[PDB]
């Protein structure tokens, strides 16, 4: 947690249905955007933390 | 394994979008029709109604 | 009706999924309550139901 | 010396200009543009926004 990592996701086509389905219990409370409408939108940059 | 559910490890992944949509590069799945000019139509350029 | 544990969310206004889309769909304007409970002791077979 | 006739036109034009310019205020919402705020958000909060 103290040394947290960043991976840059760019120049690709997203698919959030896989995350919807295959994760058993995954909370997924989101801020500033409706989760069910994440497929249509376009994003400047998507970064991943872990 | 004998620890309580409260102290069990959890994997957390945090996504950070940038919806200022200046270049737009990570557009999601969809399908693109043609372009028609000089006609009042419904356009959807880069997710903009 | 009876469903599995994972798709209990799909029975709710505004959410999508195979059960929500195809088996049971709630209206946008809904006035009511939903009750659900585990039925593992009651509807589960060793061979399979 | 015909300032009295000019002030009326100036006042009317300036008032119309400020009325047009007032559309830029976000009024505390996420965005001042309607189409994005419908597309970018879940309807229950869209109502108050
Ligand atoms: C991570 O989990 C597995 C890799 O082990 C993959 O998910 C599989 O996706 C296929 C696609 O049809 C399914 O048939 C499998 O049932 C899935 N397996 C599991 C364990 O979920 C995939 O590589 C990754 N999935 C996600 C959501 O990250």
């Amino acid at each position: 947690v103290y040394a947290w990592n960043r991976k840059r996701i760019s120049n690709c086509v997203a698919d959030y249905s896989v995350l919807y389905n295959l994760a058993p219990f995954f909370t997924f409370k989101c801020y500033g955007v409706s989760p069910t409408k994440l497929n249509d939108l376009c994003f400047t940059n998507v970064y991943a933390d872990s | 394994p004998t620890y309580g559910v409260g102290h069990q490890p959890y994997r957390v992944v945090v996504l950070s979008f940038e919806l200022l949509h200046a270049p737009a590069t990570v557009c999601g799945p969809k399908k693109s029709t043609n372009l028609v000019k000089n006609k009042c139509v419904n356009f959807n350029f880069n997710g903009l109604k | 009706f009876v469903i599995r544990g994972d798709e209990v969310r799909q029975i709710a206004p505004g959410q999508t999924g195979n059960i929500a889309d195809y088996n049971y769909k709630l209206p946008d304007d809904f006035t009511g309550c939903v009750i659900a409970w585990n039925s593992n002791k009651l509807d589960s077979k060793v061979s399979g139901n | 010396a015909l300032g009295k006739l000019q002030d009326v036109v100036n006042h009317n034009a300036q008032a119309l200009n400020t009325l047009v310019k007032q559309l830029s205020s976000k009024f505390g919402a996420i965005s001042s543009v309607l189409n994005d705020i419908f597309s970018r958000l879940d309807p229950p909060e869209a109502e108050v926004q």
